[PDB]
RNA sequence: UUAAUUGGAUUCAACGCCGGGAACCUCACCGGGGGCGACGGCAGGAUGAAGGCCAGGCUGAAGGUCUUGCCGGACGCGCCGAGAGGAGGUGCAUGGCCGCCGUCAGCUCGUACCGUGAGGCGUCCACUUAAGUGUGGUAACGAGCGAGACCCGCGCCCCCAGUUGCCAGUCCCUCCCGCUCGGGAGGGAGGCACUCUGGGGGGACUGCCGGCGAUAAGCCGGAGGAAGGGGCGGGCGACGGUAGGUCAGUAUGCCCCGAAACCCCCGGGCUACACGCGCGCUACAAUGGGCGGGACAAUGGGUGCCGACCCCGAAAGGGGGAGGUAAUCCCCUAAACCCGCCCUCAGUUCGGAUCGCGGGCUGCAACUCGCCCGCGUGAAGCUGGAAUCCCUAGUACCCGCGCGUCAUCAUCGCGC
């Protein structure tokens, strides 16, 4: 089961609202931005957060 | 005319600190030093039965102890030899010096 | 070879530590440290009541030095006594204190609550205390006291939480005391902060 | 001499030549790398010696 | 059954389990022989207590005791308390640790609300997940521990490092072959390319594409990729219960023994044998047996030790002995597999139990009761009723090796 974790979602939503004009639909750009904007040390957690942020960006751009 | 230094410790970070100090001492002087060569790690593994009695399913513990090692060669120069002789190693690092 | 050298030194410290722990029980023993100098060995002892350790102007420190040099393999020992750094963040000290309080005759609930109150007051994220034995009758029982944040399983529980165990010898038998404490600076893996 | 009726013989091999340095038991002694400890005593002092359960 | 054949455990969760491969010791059992009472006090004691000995009897052997007389100087179990010690009883008096329910998804809290009350709600419904894992609806709104996160290893790439590890290209010397145009093997220079060793970093996120579902949570199928959907294998086991196991690892209350139930020494036993059962090894042969020849490993360990190399012996073994406190020296040129010849479906050139004679090693000691070698002997067994066990990929089957135990001894455990 590939179920996203709660704190991943929470931190991703907090980052998205704080800097709406900072993330694009590109995974690498979001990965670097997440690396620089937080104190996360685990490489896996960074990837999870960046992926969810990418999904959020493309979902809001589509307008739901 | 060369000295050989052997280092061994159970903590990797302290070993790195001592090696970096020796490297900097060699750098602050005109003297050629062969880089720190990593030798194979020593692993001590012991497997024991868990229960004190003999009843129940048999389960086991696997305890492990790791010892890391480094090797450095440097040419014997008294200006640098005294500096490395006065460095203070942590209590969990073993150092040995010999002339070849 | 080299492996035999490392193991030999580790056993000496374990034996000396157990001997001191059993010996200096009333002085609030809190660990030791051994350092090797070209002149000999510096042995630092942590305690809460250094007066009991020194024992009325010597006559106890000299005895400890003699015992360490003869019974154990320490060469030219030199004992210094210091003070425990964070007594309310050390689980072993608190467990021994609770055991002594029980041996005095205090009801176990009062001792547990007083200890938890002090520990949480001195700035701890979480504490748990477990007491087992023949409390109030001849059928044994176990009770558990808890408050705060405390991580029971996984790697963080292994490397962050401090644990201690102690035995209390009463008239009717022994009572086991277990204490677990989490320091204020512990950070779990899922605690991420946003840099402003 | 009456004290000679209590001393033990100095054995150099067999199960009676080795005792745990912590509890004095005969039998399951771990002899690896110079340790002299029972399998019971080794479990509860292994973390203090620096051993860990990695896997 | 016996003098004793010491004891615990009996469905899963007792029965190669108590790391339990016991010759002495271990030892707790049986036969026999000796020794032990801090500290208080009672008889006694320099006119010498307590204690020790050359020889010879008793004895398995013993200044243990006795005979025979020599020793030394302050305490005194002949007596009363008390004490040391106890593998003696109690795991149904306890601590700690371990097995199982179960790596299952559970167990609770603050305030509010419902019920006279025990209690209820949240923790329910629909879909979804390995998961009380999530998304929506709801008298609930929010939290904690567990799950996940976390830690160790394996597979792909990059940087740094070059010894005790590696040897492709280049140079020199020596020796072989088809006589050398060409092709090989050693040694020395020299090098860090390749392999390896070990620090740091990259890489995978349902990220991209198409469907289903609700447009959510997710699910199914493709590209590219070393790796695709917990990437694969491990560590870590919540609140509790099981009067589950352990006081015979250690700690510990009560009761017992306390000149024996404590401490030593000698010889026995735990190894007995009409019989029932568990787990295994070797076979019942050609998908083989024998003889000669040819190939390719990894994990670990070594100073009370590993021992190359030379000599003697048919073998097991024996006499010297370099190097090694170890990426340097050693254990260490595995077996299954391949090639050639004999046997041709037979209780046999299958099987190797049982027994005779002889030669060795360890050890203070090999009969009870150890392991190895040579020649001889040659049992049951010709595929197994009713029943019943393990396993989903480098897994199962088949084949050997290393460590633990260990003076000697592996049909075992843990690993390769
Ligand atoms: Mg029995
Ligand atoms: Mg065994
Ligand atoms: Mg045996
Ligand atoms: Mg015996
Ligand atoms: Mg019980
Ligand atoms: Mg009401
Ligand atoms: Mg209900
Ligand atoms: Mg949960
Ligand atoms: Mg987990
Ligand atoms: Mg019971
Ligand atoms: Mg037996
Ligand atoms: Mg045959
Ligand atoms: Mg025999
Ligand atoms: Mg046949
Ligand atoms: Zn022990």
């Amino acid at each position: 089961g590939k179920i996203r974790q709660g704190f991943i979602k929470r931190v991703a939503r907090e980052l998205f609202n704080k800097y709406p004009n900072e993330f694009t639909r590109d995974f690498e750009h979001n990965k670097k931005k997440v690396e620089e904007l937080t104190n996360v040390t685990s490489k896996k957690i960074r990837n999870r957060i960046a992926g969810y942020i990418t999904k959020l960006v493309r979902m809001k751009e589509e307008g739901k | 005319q060369k000295a050989r230094i052997k280092l061994a410790s159970t903590n990797v970070r302290s070993l790195e600190e001592v090696a970096n100090q020796i490297k900097q001492i060699a750098e602050r002087t005109g003297v050629r030093m062969s880089g720190p060569i990593p030798l194979p790690t020593k692993r001590i593994r012991i497997v024991t039965r868990k229960s004190p009695d003999g009843e129940g399913s048999a389960t086991f513990d696997r305890w492990e102890l790791r010892i890391h090692k480094r090797l450095i060669d440097i040419e014997a120069d008294e200006r640098a030899m005294r500096q490395i002789m006065r460095i203070r190693v942590p209590e969990d690092v073993t150092i040995e010096i010999e002339l070849i | 070879a080299i492996e035999r050298y490392f193991i030999r030194e580790a056993v000496k410290e374990m034996l000396i530590d157990e001997f001191l722990e059993k010996e200096l029980r009333r002085a609030g023993y809190g660990g030791l440290d051994i350092k090797k100098t070209p002149l000999g060995t510096k042995v630092i002892i942590f305690a809460a009541n250094p007066g009991y350790v020194i024992g009325r102007g010597g006559r106890r420190i000299r005895e400890l030095t003699r015992i360490l040099e003869r019974q154990f393999g320490l060469e030219n020992p030199q004992i210094d006594v210091q003070e425990i750094k964070n007594p309310y963040l050390n689980a072993k000290v608190q467990a021994v204190r609770i055991a002594q309080a029980l041996e005095r005759g205090i009801h176990f609930r009062r001792a547990a609550y007083a200890a938890m109150r002090a520990i949480m007051s001195n700035g701890a994220r979480g504490v748990e205390i477990r007491i087992s034995g023949k409390l109030t009758g001849e059928r044994a029982k176990s009770v558990r006291f808890y408050q705060g944040y405390l991580a029971k399983v996984g790697n963080p529980a292994e490397t962050l939480v401090s644990k201690g165990y102690a035995q209390a010898l009463l008239k009717l038998g022994v009572i086991g005391v277990k204490v677990a404490i989490m320091p204020p600076d512990a950070r779990l893996p899922d605690e991420i902060e946003i840099i402003e | 001499a009456k004290a000679d009726y209590n001393k033990r013989k100095p054995r150099k091999f067999g199960k009676g030549a080795r005792r745990c340095i912590r509890c004095g038991q005969y039998g399951p002694i771990i002899r690896i790398h110079g340790l002299m400890l029972c399998r019971h005593c080794f479990r509860e002092v292994a973390p203090k010696l620096g051993f860990r359960k990695y896997e």
